[PDB]
């Protein structure tokens, strides 16, 4: 039943320790039988997330409950609402059981009140989870907020109001796998959370009570509050997470700070400040470009790379141990018996190695020789970073119990800062995926009128197969939010109308173009030609200024652009914004598995290496089917012989080959 | 009761005809018509469906 | 063999693959030692051994070295779940920087992989005669049409038929003054003038000519290239030009594309002659010329031209600057007419209930169809709105080309996605009234996540299944192949030509996809003279044939076809080429020796995956 | 030099007439290729002077919507079979040359019934304009100019005679050009540049020196900015 | 794995006229 | 893809038979040394970096060449192999 | 030179500081603007070599991943700090140049704060590099070096000290290079090309001295064709 904790990021950590699954020892429920239970029962409303339930076989299996619902007594969900009295609505919220909520008419939260009273006659409320399009006294309850109807997960993405489930479940489930960074960006627009996210989720520290600072080092933070007391607390530099990862608490306050109580102390390993902060955000244009974005891809602006703006370090944790071998215990040395000392050096001292260096695939790790015959570790195949710690348990356990046999055991932790690179992964918080396709050389990508040029532009063919309109309006807060400077909170669907979008885009585009007149110009030839166009397509209204034209395009969300390798302005106005994209879980699978020769099995020939060579890949047996389906005689019989059992053939190949 | 047949009264009906609406048993239609019948049959509910989920 | 990620390769050629050299270093440590030890790399192929052990050993003439090498060398590709005979392929490697696999983006559906994370592997042969029969026969350059069934596997991908649409569409956006050109050359002057004036916009409604084609005559099509190239002139616009020996009044981007086939192959007398410059090009067009250029120029010339239209289409579709926005939503007003109407209809629906004339089933049935009624309403205004309101939509611009979309998907977002069932599978009688364009209500998304978790549910049960039925059909059908001489069984089946009841009684000329599905590439029992043409005994079915035969269906002349069949096939394991018939991925009827069986069950079971 | 300026980039032509040619040079550094072509392309399409057509009437000629009896075509037609007619200056002085033409009978008219110029030559003699068709009844004259690039009729509007005709101008001899950056590899870096230009001309001259002028002109635009201000 | 095609030796004119010796060859005294 | 895949589809009755013919044709070239080709002196497969493409780089395109040439007659059985692989060990030193 | 030639765009510059300028030339002929606008601002982006910080050493921790006492930043996030000062160098005999800082106690380490040298300056005086808490003991040497666009660490690993390490390599001291290509109004021609080209640059050159020398690097990159092949 438990097994490793969720250490991705610390609302990856709180989403997996507050959410519920139906399988267990099996009698509860088992694996087969769940397409009743997988459909959203009516009472899951304020009870039960029905998006953040895991995809796949195990889907409609697991999810986390409502955010605000919890459990009373006994595994039995209640869920605030607000009462309504009559035409009174009362602000007091009484968790309701699931069974008692049948009882009543709750009222939707978007309707509008004038207070503790209705503003409108006609209200829809829930009666037993049907639409009652009712008067407002037929509600006993009114919903608290949309905020209770989710898990905490669901309510993190702005624009869910023009979002479609099918993929709003897909990024509220990416939103878990994402890794912090070296740079912590909060969304250029939110929910509202993050603080309470980085609250409950124990990434950053917080004071305590009122007080000032006594002293903050790298490690240590000594406090002294308001209450004459002082109490420091050592802060976690690098930490390892479940898959090898940075925890660092950012020093966020100066010696000689007054704090408050409750006082964000140090940011967490993804919080900005006191606010999540994971993955970054970019200016985007979504755009068809070449072949970089065909179905998912994302075309990549050199710059993030330049700038120290998308990477982790990544933590790996060897081990290996000697043993007292019937034939002999395997010393753990620095002895290479047969030919070569020079690599020999880095092995310093004696069986383990020296610490705080890079090291390249097939280095030895640990040496040690079996019957003597040499019997050591090595640096494995794909990377290893720089030497970090180690650990040396030898028969001399203090507290240790080497299995038997084990004449000692031996512990080695490399560091690697993984950067971002050419077959990395990411996604938005909207639910669009994918992963780079290429990131081209700042020099030619298109730039705006402004040198500014974006960081990103998307395939926009993915969107229309997908439901998901609150991306698009991201895009466009995002960048107002770019010339404004400013952020924005955004409730999932009581937050900010395209009116104010207008409004703010009228405010944006004059200040940019304002002080583009400042600059001493106007349009240009290329807007002046391609605000002609827009006319001939209606897109700009014929006769007004070109100004006031590119104005409305700007309301439009969408501008010029100039091409950057040819230079040319883009035909067609483009939506860009400031895009809060994170870089997906690029699990282990990214790494390549790629084995010619090196081990076999023991009771069969089949290749098989792992820990010396990568290892075979797995054959299947359809693929068979497909080779069958060509022509394919003797380059299967190959496969199945010369690659798949035959010692001494596929031997005598390789002799015939070398 | 709730057998919906297509076949009037009086009609002539060729053997193994489906007297109402719904499936048959294969084995009652080799039987009726023996072998060809029933491929051409069972051909068609297969193309059917593919046609039905635009399966060329 | 190996396993990694993949990337796509716009810059590669399917008949190659994007290969980072660091794997392909591992794999061919034989073949790198044995050209190393070729060269003076190393003192031996041993010495070589710890030469190549070392990263850090590393030289750069192994790289050219190992390029000698591979010079004529390829591997096989394949995905994770493999289901069909191209879940694998032979692809020429090519070492390349990185990590991450390089693909041709043409078979990222020919695979069912996106790029959502999941990671393809590779082996290779190794035996002479194992490398040629792979790069033969498995060559993906050479696997072009399915044999499942003979569509094309090729098909081209959304962005280059969207960029291929967008240069060969034309446009026209007002006419108010004289129009009537035709006849008065004192009338093109005044309307030219207009032009010259606000009064004429170049695709005016020209009788003879709209103003573009009067004010520009171009001999040489350069011509009007360059004057595009000046900015005079945009792709999609009314314009005369002296072709070959026609003035032809096309659009820029048509004669463009024109070109693009007249350079893909050689011969552009055919390339024109086999090419309807006259409409916007759409996928469907799109097929039909590959396959009909396949089938006159074959595979060479063919795929020179797939790559160039890839090309070219990928050029077109960036050039166009066409980008999606939220006001690219555009509702049609018509929808709020057609909107208020259900409405209103329901009220009154809701209102005739009250008192309870009608019963719940009664009242029911009557929301249901009042919206099944005004869901196509919308639908058809919607699609008008598209015609003549906003032709150059990029939402409607992509949904009505064959790249992406359907009318669903943009009703649900420009319009409505309002009938839902519930849980049980009944319509909720409020239907979904808002759009993504709106904001979906709390109660309303919740009750929409019952339909996509059931969408999900299934289609992942439906994945097991399919794996299931697929493997039975193998079970099954795996000892059929093709060997035999024609099969002396005089014994046929006469495909029906009329689907003979669509109403209770209703003998019809059976449904025309149908019938080539069933009969293309058939066996004829016997000669036809049918239309005048001897359709003589055992002749092989066309397609030209299929049309041929649909229209005399339609004369009536015959009913159903004197056919072979491998149920009438003699052979007692095994189908006569006339038992079995013409269906290859390339055109002429099966060769002795080809596994029918093991085709006929990937075909079928494929197909279940999506049921 | 070996290392780097053995790097560079090869110079390498083959001409297909001298209307066509390949040009690969090869190999470049990042951002190079492009760098060149294009700059060098938007210049070899407007640059080039040429010979085109200024202005031309037919003295019964009086509408361009009008056709002679015993010439079927009108006069769209023959204006358009004049475009392509691309003549050769023999010195800058032929600035304008107006060549008449005069023609009757069942005959065809090609360039070669034209009052031969000195200095003005046609490598089209072979380019048929009209047919006389019985005693058709011609009598034209064609202005051309020496220009560069393309030249709208109307901007020009060029009226030797009052019911002569304006002629859209096409000076630059190049029919077009198409060029690429390809991707090559050396022993160390893949990463490398090659682009290749495959050029058309009317035959005026052929494309290399066409390249030749144009990259000649380039440079010396790279001359504008030796005075500083 | 067609024996129709599955072995069909490629030969030179001048394997030919090798074989054409080797049957010559045959001739005894 | 391939020179004359057409023409020689027309020379070859079946396409596996062309296959056979090709695979066969090159492991000739490998095993009696890469001499034995029919073709090789005045045209020849090429390389890029250089001419070594007249030697091996790979022999399938060197049997392709031969084909569309007329110079190699392949039978499905056309000469015993005992005595076909006899008279190419002595007619060929090249080993 | 009065029609044609003084009809040539006027090389006008106004620059603020060393770091913008902005340059106006017109009246420009078709399409030249842009034509010429692109690959000068591709160059401007491209080929600039410049300065960046070569590799660092500090003198405490052997690897980047530590973090030294009194130190609120990381190693990481101070060889970071380092690499975003910007240095000027003021001599081509000024190629390497291995700075040294060392500050102690409760200080923040400015860019300004490191140990002056003859030929060079601090562009990034005022670069907050660090904060010491308290007998923060921060002495360290940076290898800066004159380059050429970007390196990555790994391909020079450069070692003045084992513990020293290198960092990826960014020698482009342009900001942002943009032009526009704006209708020039000639009394004969108002269809003309004045292009106003805006660029920020470092500071560390000024603009129209990085403008020149790409100019200069583009004009041998034609000069790649007096050679035929
Ligand atoms: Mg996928
Ligand atoms: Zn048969």
């Amino acid at each position: 039943l438990s097994q490793f904790k969720d250490e991705t990021n610390p609302l990856s950590s709180l989403r997996h320790k507050r959410r519920i699954s139906a399988l267990g020892p099996g009698g509860l429920t088992r694996e087969r039988a769940g397409f009743d239970v997988r459909d959203v029962h009516r009472t899951h409303y304020g009870r039960i997330c029905p998006v953040e339930t895991p995809e796949g076989a195990n889907i409609g299996l697991i999810t986390s409950l409502a955010a605000y619902a919890r459990v009373d007594e006994l595994g039995f969900i209640r869920t605030p609402y607000r009462r309504v009295v009559g035409g009174v609505v009362t602000d007091e919220v009484v968790y309701m059981t699931a069974t008692e909520e049948d009882r009543y008419t709750i009222a939707q939260a978007n309707t509008p009140l004038e207070g503790n009273r209705i503003a409108a006659e006609r209200v829809v409320a829930r009666r037993k989870g049907e639409p009652v399009i009712v008067s407002p006294e037929e509600v006993e309850f009114m919903d608290v907020s949309p905020k209770q109807v989710f898990s905490v997960n669901t309510n993190l993405i702005p624009f869910l109001e023009h979002d479609d489930a099918n993929r709003a479940l897909m990024g509220s489930n990416m939103q878990t796998q994402a890794v912090p960074l070296i740079r912590a960006q909060a969304p250029v627009v939110m929910t509202g959370l993050e603080e309470r996210v980085v609250r409950d989720s124990l990434a950053a520290l917080y004071a305590e009570e009122d007080g000032e600072v006594a002293k903050v080092d790298g490690n240590r933070i000594v406090v002294r509050y308001e209450d004459g007391r002082l109490v420091e607390y050592p802060l976690r530099r690098f930490y390892r997470s479940n898959q090898g990862t940075a925890l660092d608490q950012r020093p966020r306050v100066v010696v000689g700070q007054r704090v408050r109580k409750g006082d964000l102390l140090a940011d967490g390993p993804a919080s900005e400040n006191g606010f999540l902060a994971l993955g970054q955000n970019v200016l985007v244009a979504i755009m068809p470009f070449d072949g970089y974005n065909f179905e998912d891809a994302i075309v990549i602006s050199e710059e993030l790379l330049k700038r120290d703006f998308y990477t982790s370090i990544h933590i790996e944790r060897y081990e290996i141990e000697a043993r007292d071998t019937k034939l002999g215990p395997e010393r753990i040395t620095r002895d290479i018996p047969h030919l070569s000392e020079a690599a020999l050096r880095d092995l310093d001292e004696e069986g383990v190695v020296r610490i705080g260096a890079e090291v390249k695939p097939g280095d030895i790790l640990v040496g040690r020789t079996s019957f003597v015959k040499d019997t050591s570790l090595r640096v494995p195949p794909g990377e290893g970073g720089i030497v970090v710690r180690t650990v040396r348990l030898r028969r001399g356990d203090p507290g240790v119990e080497l299995k038997p046999g084990v004449r000692e055991v031996v512990r080695v932790y490399v560091a690697q800062k993984r950067k971002l690179q050419v077959g990395d992964k990411l996604a938005n918080r909207h639910g669009n995926k994918g992963v780079v396709a290429k990131i081209l050389p700042v020099e030619d990508m298109p730039h705006l009128p402004d040198g500014t040029p974006v960081d990103v532009i998307l395939n926009p063919l993915g969107v229309p197969s997908r439901m998901n309109l609150g991306q698009i309006l991201e895009t466009h807060l995002g960048l107002a939010g770019y010339f404004l400077g400013q952020r924005y909170i955004s409730p999932i669907f009581d937050g900010a109308k395209e009116p104010e979008i207008k409004e703010l885009l009228a405010q944006a585009f004059e200040v940019y173009f304002g002080k583009r007149k400042g600059e001493g110009f106007g349009v240009d030839k290329r807007e002046v030609e391609v605000l002609r166009r827009a006319e001939k397509l209606g897109l700009v209204t014929p006769g007004k200024t070109p100004e006031e034209q590119l104005k409305e395009l700007f309301l439009q969300g969408k501008v010029v652009l100039y091409d950057g390798r040819t230079g040319e302005p883009i035909e067609g106005p483009i939506v860009v914004g400031q895009m809060f994209i994170m870089k997906l879980y690029h699990m282990v699978e990214d790494k390549m598995h790629a084995r010619s020769t090196g081990p076999y099995s023991l009771i069969t020939q089949q290749p098989l290496g792992g820990k010396a060579q990568f290892g075979g890949q797995r054959f299947g047996e359809m693929e068979v089917w497909a080779l069958e389906a060509y022509g394919a005689a003797h380059t299967l019989q190959e496969m199945l012989t010369l690659k798949s059992d035959d010692i001494e053939g596929r031997n005598a190949a390789y002799e015939a080959i070398i | 009761k709730e057998a919906r047949l297509l076949v009037k009264d009086g009609d002539y009906v060729e053997a193994g005809q489906p007297l109402t609406r719904g499936a048959i048993d294969p084995h009652q239609l080799l039987e009726a018509k023996g072998p060809e019948a029933v491929e051409r049959y069972l051909v068609e509910e297969i193309q059917k469906v593919y046609r039905a989920q635009g399966v060329k | 063999s190996g396993r990694s990620v993949i990337v796509v390769g716009p810059q590669l050629k399917l008949h190659q693959c994007g290969l980072p050299k660091r794997m392909a270093l591992e794999l061919f440590k034989p073949f790198l030692l044995k050209k190393m030890e070729e060269k003076g790399i190393a003192p031996n192929v041993k010495a070589a051994r710890r030469m190549l052990e070392r990263q850090r050993d590393i030289k750069d003439e192994v790289w050219d070295a190992l390029e000698e090498v591979i010079h004529g060398k390829v591997v096989l590709l394949n995905r994770a779940p493999t289901l069909h005979r191209l879940g694998i392929q032979a692809f020429q490697p090519v070492l390349v920087e990185g990590q991450s696999i390089q693909l041709h983006p043409l078979v990222c559906e020919a695979f069912n992989a996106d790029f959502d994370g999941d990671q393809m592997a590779v082996h290779v042969p190794l035996s002479s005669f194992a490398q040629a029969e792979a790069r033969i026969q498995m060559l993906s350059a050479h696997n072009l049409l399915s044999p499942a069934s003979g569509e094309p596997l090729a098909k081209p991908s959304r962005d280059i038929i969207l960029g291929l649409y967008y240069i060969t569409q034309v446009r026209k956006e007002k006419k108010g003054a004289g129009l009537e050109f035709a006849t008065p050359e004192e009338a093109l002057a005044a309307h030219e003038r207009g032009e010259v004036a606000l009064n004429a916009p170049i695709k005016v409604a020209g009788r003879e000519t709209s103003v573009g084609r009067l004010k520009y005559v171009f001999a040489n099509p350069d011509e009007a290239l360059l004057a595009v190239a000046h900015g005079i002139v945009d792709l999609q616009d009314v314009v005369t030009v002296r072709y070959m020996g026609k003035r032809l009044e096309t659009s820029p981007g048509r004669i463009l594309f024109a070109r693009i086939v007249a350079e893909a192959v050689e011969d552009e007398k055919v390339a024109w002659e086999l090419i309807q410059l006259d409409v916007p090009q759409e996928k469907n067009s799109l097929k039909d010329l590959v396959y009909q250029a396949f089938l006159r120029l074959g595979m060479e010339k063919t795929a020179r031209l797939l790559d160039a239209l890839k090309y070219y289409g990928f050029t077109f579709s960036t050039t166009s600057g066409i980008t999606i926005g939220i006001d690219d939503a555009v509702i049609p007003e018509e929808k709020k007419q057609y909107l208020e109407e259900a409405d209103r209809k329901l009220l009154q629906i809701e209102q005739a209930y009250e008192m309870g004339f009608l019963t719940d089933r009664e009242r029911y049935d009557q929301i249901l169809q009042l919206w099944t009624e005004t869901t196509e309403k919308v639908t058809q205004a919607v699609f008008k709105n598209f015609e003549e309101n906003y032709p150059f939509n990029p939402l409607y611009v992509m949904a009505q080309s064959g790249a992406r979309g359907n009318p669903q998907q943009i009703r649900q977002l420009c319009g409505l996605r309002g009938l839902m069932q519930k849980p049980s599978g009944e319509t909720f009688e409020v239907p979904v009234r808002s759009s993504f364009r709106e904001g979906l209500t709390v109660l309303e998304y919740f009750i929409s996540s019952h339909g996509a978790r059931k969408g999900g549910a299934d289609t992942a049960l439906r994945t097991a299944d399919s794996g299931y039925l697929t493997r039975k059909l193998v079970d099954v059908t795996h000892e059929i192949v093709v060997r035999e001489a024609d099969c002396g069984t005089t014994n046929y089946i006469s495909v029906p030509l009329f689907q003979p009841d669509e109403v209770t009684r209703s003998l019809r000329l059976r449904k025309r996809a149908d019938i080539e599905a069933g009969l293309y590439g058939r066996v004829l029992a016997r000669e036809v003279e049918v239309l005048g043409v001897r359709l003589e005994e055992g002749r092989y079915l066309s397609m030209d044939d299929v049309h041929l035969l649909i229209k005399a269906a339609e004369a009536g002349e015959i009913q159903e076809v004197p056919v072979r069949s491998p149920l009438t096939c003699q052979t007692r394991y095994g189908v006569c080429q006339k038992c079995y018939g013409y269906d290859l991925s390339m055109a002429r009827p099966v060769s002795i020796g080809e596994a029918v069986g093991i085709v006929a069950a990937q075909s079928i079971g494929e197909p279940g995956t999506q049921l | 030099m070996l290392d780097s300026k053995l790097k560079a980039p090869v110079f390498t032509v083959r001409t297909q007439g001298r209307e066509y040619g390949e040009f690969v040079l090869e190999p470049l550094e990042r951002g190079f290729g492009v760098t060149l072509g294009n700059p060098l392309r938007r210049i070899l399409l407007s640059s080039i002077p040429g010979t085109a057509v200024t202005s031309v009437y037919i003295e019964d000629v009086l509408h361009e919507f009008s056709t002679i009896p015993g010439v079927k075509e009108d006069v769209v037609e023959i204006i358009l079979n004049l475009k392509e007619l691309v003549v050769r200056f023999l010195n800058p002085s032929l600035q304008t040359v107006t060549l008449l033409l005069k023609a009757e009978g069942p005959k065809e008219v090609k360039a070669r019934d034209f009052l031969p110029v000195a200095d003005v030559e046609i490598m089209n003699p072979d380019l048929h304009i009209a047919t006389l068709e019985e005693g058709g009844r011609l009598n034209m004259e064609v202005r051309v100019d020496r220009g560069v690039g393309y030249v709208p009729a109307e901007k020009h509007g060029i009226k030797d005679r009052i019911n002569a005709i304006p002629v859209d101008a096409v000076f630059s001899p190049v029919r077009r050009v198409a060029f690429q950056v390809e991707d090559t590899r050396l022993g160390q870096r893949t990463d490398l540049d090659k682009l290749t230009l495959r050029i058309w001309t009317d035959g005026s001259v052929t494309p290399l020196e066409a390249l030749n002028q144009a990259v000649e002109i380039l440079r010396e635009h790279l001359t504008y900015f030796s005075n500083p201000q | 794995g067609s024996d129709f095609v599955r072995f069909t030796q490629v030969v030179d004119q001048k394997t030919l006229k090798a074989i054409e010796e080797a049957r010559k060859e045959a001739v005894e005294a | 893809a391939e020179p004359g895949i057409d023409k020689l589809f027309g020379m070859v009755d079946s396409k596996y038979r062309l296959t056979v013919v090709v695979a066969k044709r090159a492991q000739q070239l490998l095993r009696h040394g890469f001499k034995n080709t029919v073709l090789e002196p005045e045209e020849r497969p090429k390389m890029q970096t250089l001419e070594g493409l007249f030697d091996d780089p790979n022999a399938v395109t060197w049997a392709m060449k031969e084909l569309l040439t007329g110079r190699l007659v392949f039978g499905e059985n056309l000469v015993p192999e005992d005595r076909l692989q006899k008279e190419m060990e002595r007619l060929y030193p090249v080993e």
